[PDB]
């Protein structure tokens, strides 16, 4: 497990560190949306911060199921429920929670166990997936993950109103890579000397 | 637990393929048996019915009076390896001193074997193929002479950074396979495995790679099979300065370890585009030759 | 006998009295995917009787100057009944088919039809007549739907491939002198265990009149052609919300 | 343990950490129809994993003056996903259910909910106040849909039957001091082996706050209530075209 | 044929109902065992959890010190037959000499037992019932005297022609069962079987009988169960001319061979309509009696 | 918090079929990853400089 950068919005040095977590807070109880990200490990995006993603950048073809673990770092007195959905390839981004439940999903309940595991099953037409990118090669897309509020983020008097969530990513025991190649990014601008 | 009769006796789940036909060895042609005259009613092998869709099965022994011939003609030369394991031209790369095509001394060639008619017609007799390959690189100047020049070939799998100049950093080839060879040497020859994410290459693909609205700009996606995109082949002249000789490179491919599925009709029109079965609409010609009348030769 | 037949599957039945046997595509029956060939991990669904039934799609008129038509599978069914609903709701798809073509006339009518199944039937364009233009077939030509589409150059089948060699594909003839129906059974044809039912089309069905229709004035001039078909051993996987196209 | 639970069926999973066991309706698990009890002759369909999954329908707000709500089954699902498609396309229907109710608050909130399942819950009207008028409940009251409906007289449950005796029906309490979820498993309840999924409603689900919600000013005032449910052992029969209602 | 593992090991088709509970004989009340004091930690039967939905199972022996009582009190009187096999009034038919209700000397009474509160409250404790019946017809004049008059009762199953007059041809009863009896005789008594197309009568039906738009005119269909429509009961005075005495008929029903399912809460409001659970909205009264304060009696 | 990767599998979360996985792991070994040549140094020998 390594930290996954779902919140890869900030870019300046004074704020690089909050790309490692994203917040939750009390809402109006209408099934609001929290975050979305794709499920390609070797593609540009959130997965580039993981060891699995960096290593898969060296191989063109992969196959296997992934796993994502979310850790809640609120106060002990805070409760809530969330819906975490995986949309299989071919479908657009869900517009609301009612549409998003129709995919693979898990209901997360805050308690003495801080973490939950969302397993991204291997659902594909081919035995292996080549590395797609922008353009017509996206026919090997993997799908989407979105996190929706289930009930609310309820907190008593005297505890903070905003809490942060840390996400960790890895691969399962059926994961495999193939066709070793050079990595896409070169960490040198001139002569290293 | 199954308790209802329609589930107990159900045939759902049968994963085995019922085969009506089986393969039989045939090293030589079939022999001819002795035959004699026949004068009887009710048994007629001459009359058939082509409507069913089956080839007529009347033989020599049932129609004319024949002798016994011990046929020993081999069938070894018509196998898939014997037909396909022959090298042929599939691509040319030009490296002129001055020009607009490859002015910098480097070139990228996307690997596809539908660029030349001789190979394309042979390979498109089938729909799916699974094979290994053998590539050969013959390099010479436009006048055909051999000169002391050092070249580098690099295989770039999809997803790797494509070189953009002769001094690009991608030429460090820490992971990509590469070949350093001189023009005075014999041609370079390497062996390439089967690289498809699927179980076979398909030369025809009736579909689009992505969802969405299929407008005019998003129309070239028809027939574009992502599983036949096998990367790029990059060439360059080794050196920090410009080369002295203009060079032409021809690539020859030889198949081996071949398996094929689903034969289809052969092409009878001139080719126009790559990965595109379009044909000249206003200039359609017959498959064969013509004659003045049907009653004369 | 052989000229009489009855096909029953699900809650539907087709009877005929002028059959010409049954053609089994490549000598293989449709079947389910085995555990050594499957690659996805979720459990697929097998709705059974609600999707494995005969669907009648539409009727075409045969005239003295008709050129031919083609249909794409399973594009014809992507929007019909429970099968269409399952194909829209799911990502993956796998099935075979059983095709029956109806065309009847009198003993004083003549003509012949070639009914064939060509996998991966990619349709080419005329490339602007001269051939210097890079065109691609539009939507109504590549994916005509359940209404079919008419051939423009039947001698080349709109792909530059001669029709005289179409009999290498699984086929039957409809010769009005002998029979009035055709049946071809197609297993699953693909290089992947499962594929999309909306983006990818497995095969195409061709009906081209090789011998022109002819009759004497006074006989019935309206001779229709009908297509009936039934999916076999259907599987679906990757359930999400429905997508229109 | 007993306070922690995880329910997984199909491609969905529900975890909880403040459970209160599981109630099995009338001590019986859902099951298929046997051959000695079935009366129709056609083969029913059993789609399995595509319909037996958890559906989340909607969210309601719990306030200090809320009276209660009720939902009708399977009217809530008659228009959701593959289950809704099958229920529309088929004439007959048979299934059980697994209901999960979510409602969470803090350790400084108080209140109690009664979650009960009442079969054949016919809703009566106020009969025009005086009682000389012969009225019947309108469509939005008898068949509210997936959005539910609010009780007007929770002391009588809109039928003239006291709520103090509702605990004779399969039920659970949501007391914020102890638990934050409830689960009731309902077998098939009917006097017929199969019945229509559109005309007939088998049971109704009642959620009435017996103890009012109360908290101190400053704590979170928005306390939602969520309903999640999954059909079990579903069968369908009598296939025809789809009907809207 | 099943070949895939998920079909071989599948649990689809299990038609047997898993029962968590079983029935045990209980002819008398349960005995009381001797108990003594207990002073220990960890074992507490007094504390429960009503949230689960289960009745608390603490007994006498676990809370107070008790003696041994050999309970021999029978439970025979609370059975379904003992509770329900008692006759009660369910319908009245009035046959006046002059009037507007039944002016012709004949009447049709649709058979339903929700017309009288005493029987209706008892029968509506449950949702489904399956039983046999016993009907009794007590006839007398409004002053209660018995007179020499001959009557005919006829049972008309649904679909049969309903009589329209005292001289209708339906009274030939070639197939319908009928009873000819005199008022001077003892009351007529007949036995009726279980007649439902379903396996039980349901007193509550949450649905409509037909499809279509549910407008104002097509609104009474709610709660109308066609399976409880058991036909009509027709009465008349035998004769071609008008009768001499006005008569009143009371019908009494007694259940037997009873089975019941799905108990529900008892009604606590006044009834208003037949086959209609409506209640007076503006006049809601509590289930029980009230008192001035909670701390006093 | 413990520092261990979560060990929930496919069979414990969703309903799955039986797949006979035969995908080799031979290509990710240390030799397969590292036994490829690459540039590490350049030496220049000019006539004047
Ligand atoms: C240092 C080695 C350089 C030589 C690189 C040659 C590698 C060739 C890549 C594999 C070629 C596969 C054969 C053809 C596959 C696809 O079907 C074609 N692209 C068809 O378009
Ligand atoms: C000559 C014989 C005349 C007597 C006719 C009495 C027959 C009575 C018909 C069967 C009664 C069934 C008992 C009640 C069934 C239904 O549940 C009720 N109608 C409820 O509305």
């Amino acid at each position: 497990e390594t930290i996954l950068e779902v919140n890869n919005v900030p870019t300046n040095a004074t704020s690089l560190m909050e790309r490692l977590r994203f917040p939750v807070s009390a809402q109006a109880g209408k099934g609001e949306l929290c975050a979305v990200f794709r499920a390609d490990p070797g593609r540009s995006g959130p997965w580039q911060s993981t060891l699995l993603g960096q290593l898969c950048g060296y191989y063109t073809q992969w196959s296997g199921s992934l796993e994502v673990t979310f850790m809640f770092t609120g106060s002990f007195m805070a409760t809530g429920k969330m819906l975490i959905a995986y949309t299989p390839p071919g479908g657009p981004l869900p517009k609301d929670r009612a549409t998003a439940m129709l995919g693979t999903h898990v209901i997360w309940d805050f308690g003495l166990q801080s973490s939950v595991t969302l397993v991204i099953p291997w659902i594909s037409n081919t035995h292996y997936r080549a590395h797609a990118r922008d353009g017509v090669f996206d026919y090997y897309t993997t799908g989407l993950v979105s996190i929706w509020y289930q009930t609310n983020y309820v907190v008593p008097i005297g505890a903070p109103n905003t809490a942060y969530i840390i996400a960790l990513a890895a691969a399962q025991k059926n994961f495999t890579m193939k066709l070793c190649k050079d990595a896409s990014d070169i960490l040198q601008t001139g002569t290293i000397q | 637990g199954d308790r209802v009769a329609d589930v107990i006796e159900s045939s759902i789940g049968d994963s085995v393929s019922r085969a009506l036909t089986r393969a039989l060895p045939a090293p030589t042609g079939q022999d001819t048996q002795v035959s004699s005259h026949r004068l009887d009613t009710g048994k007629v092998p001459a009359l058939q019915a082509a409507e069913i869709g089956a080839s007529s099965n009347a033989s020599d022994e049932s129609m004319i009076e024949t002798r016994c011939v011990l046929n020993s003609h081999s069938t070894a030369e018509t196998t898939l390896d014997s037909f396909f394991s022959r090298a042929g031209l599939v691509g040319e790369i030009d490296l002129p001193l001055e020009g607009t095509t490859n002015p910098n001394g480097y070139a990228n060639w996307d690997i596809d074997i539908t660029g030349y008619a001789q190979m394309r017609r042979k390979v498109e007799l089938f729909t799916y193929m699974r094979f290994d390959a053998e590539f050969t690189f013959v390099a010479c100047t436009p006048t055909g002479q051999v000169v002391p020049q050092l070249l580098q070939y690099m295989f770039v799998p999809p997803g790797a950074p494509e070189p953009d100049s002769r001094e690009s950093l991608a030429w460090q080839t820490a992971t990509n396979p590469s070949v350093f060879v001189k023009l005075s040497d014999p041609p370079a020859q390497v062996s390439v495995p089967f690289m498809s994410p699927a179980s076979a290459y398909q030369w025809f693909y009736d579909g689009y790679p992505t969802f969405g609205e299929h407008k005019q700009e998003k129309d070239l996606e028809y027939g574009a099979c992502p599983n036949n995109m096998m990367g790029t082949f990059s060439v360059r002249t080794v050196g920090t300065s410009k080369s002295k000789y203009p060079l032409v490179i021809r690539i020859y491919m030889r198949m081996k370890h071949v398996r094929a599925w689903i034969p289809r009709p052969m092409r009878n029109q001139n080719y126009l585009f790559k990965a595109n079965p379009n044909y000249a609409g206003n200039f359609i010609k017959p498959t064969g030759a013509s004659r003045t009348a049907i009653t004369t030769l | 006998s052989d000229r009489v037949a009855q096909l029953t599957i699900g809650n539907s039945t087709i009877t005929t009295q002028e059959a010409a046997n049954i053609i089994v595509g490549y000598g293989e029956w449709p079947s389910y995917c085995s555990d050594s060939d499957a690659t996805a991990v979720d459990k697929p669904t097998r709705p059974d009787v609600s999707v494995n039934r005969f669907y009648t799609l539409d009727t075409k008129l045969w005239e003295k100057s008709s050129k031919g038509w083609y249909w794409k599978f399973p594009d014809v069914l992507t929007e019909t009944g429970v099968f269409g609903q399952n194909a829209q709701f799911h990502y993956l798809y796998r099935s075979g088919f059983c095709i029956h073509v109806q065309c009847n006339a009198s003993k004083f009518h003549q003509g012949a039809l070639l009914v064939a199944v060509l996998p991966e039937y990619v349709i080419g364009s005329v490339a602007g007549g001269t051939g210097t233009e890079d065109t691609h077939p539009p939507y109504k030509q590549t994916q005509p739907g359940a209404d079919g589409f008419e051939l423009q150059h039947p001698y080349v089948l709109d792909a530059g491939i001669p029709i005289s060699q179409l009999t290498v594909c699984p086929h039957q003839w409809i010769n009005l002198r002998t029979n009035n129906c055709a049946t071809i059974i197609v297993p699953y044809i693909n290089a992947l265990p499962f594929d999309s039912a909306l983006n990818h089309c497995n095969f195409g069905l061709l009906v081209v009149p090789i011998s022109p229709l002819d009759y004497d004035q006074g006989a019935t001039p309206v001779i229709p052609i009908t297509i009936t078909l039934a999916p076999m051993c259907s599987e679906f996987a990757g359930l999400r919300q429905a997508v229109t196209q």
